């Protein structure tokens, strides 16, 4: 995946963080490693760069799962799956910047 | 030989309503996700909008709450962009990139406000 | 038999004073280190509580 410069803390093992909960989580007990190079050569453009997401609200996910599904979060007058009050996008761009 | 045609810049007048179109041919626009490209005087290129694959999933900055509105063509692999309640600073040049590979950009329109 | 019952007693009450002793952690009551911390260090105060 491609992540930002801050958000490289945040993948390891235990680490807390709104990405290390709603993204991407590794086991406690995670055997193996994380290889981070930059790439702003070819990740970012001028006049920004958002081909990358990420999820920003939700519910929590255990180790090593997939939720490809990005459904309306609720907040809390229900919304009833339209955008407005009480309910937000759950997704977030990165705008990558020379 | 992929290619990029621009339609709909144009001179036009605050509060207008238009289709905006880039046309592209030789490769499905399905594959992947596009976005656009806005070019005006000042400090480097602002961006505005793009979708995303598995549903339109439209996407727009700070600025531009709940103008665009987006139809769009499966069955010839076509967009439509259209406008409304348009105010002066936007004036703009237009281009819409897409990936396949190599970095893909044609030669954009102008869009003007009087 | 009374120097029995105290001696019994006295074991007895020594050992629920030591189950709240910190022993060298944040809290004695591992609901509160829970509620505070979170699970890499929390579990690392749990272990030397146990």
């Amino acid at each position: 995946f491609v992540i930002r410069g801050d958000e490289v803390r945040q993948i390891a093992p235990g680490q807390t963080g709104k990405i290390a909960d709603y993204n991407y989580k590794l086991p406690d007990d995670f055997t193996g490693c994380v290889i981070a190079w930059n790439s702003n050569n070819l990740d970012s453009k001028v006049g920004g760069n958002y081909n990358y997401l990420y999820r920003l609200f939700r519910k929590n996910l255990k180790p090593f799962e997939r939720d490809i599904s990005t459904e309306i979060y609720q907040a809390g007058t229900p919304c009833n799956g339209v955008e407005g009050f009480n309910c937000y996008f759950p997704l977030q761009s990165y705008g990558f910047q020379p | 030989q992929v290619q990029l045609v621009e339609s709909g810049g144009g001179l036009v007048q605050a509060g207008g309503s238009l289709r905006l179109s880039c046309a592209a041919s030789g490769f499905p626009v399905e594959s992947e996700n596009m976005h656009w490209y806005r070019q005006a005087p000042g400090k480097e290129r602002e961006w505005v909008a793009a979708i995303y694959s598995t549903g339109g999933w439209t996407l727009y900055a700070d600025s531009v709450k709940g103008r665009f509105t987006i139809s769009r063509d499966n069955a010839k692999n076509t967009v439509y962009l259209q406008m409304n309640s348009l105010k002066p600073e936007d004036t703009a040049v237009y281009y819409c990139a897409v990936q396949v590979g190599y970095w893909y950009e044609g030669q954009g329109t102008q869009v003007t406000v009087s | 038999l009374q120097d029995v019952v105290n001696q019994n007693a006295q074991a007895l009450n020594t050992l629920v004073k030591q189950l709240s002793s910190n022993f060298g952690a944040i809290s004695s009551v591992l609901n509160d280190i829970l509620s505070r911390l979170d699970p890499p260090e929390a579990e690392v105060q749990i272990d030397r509580l146990i």
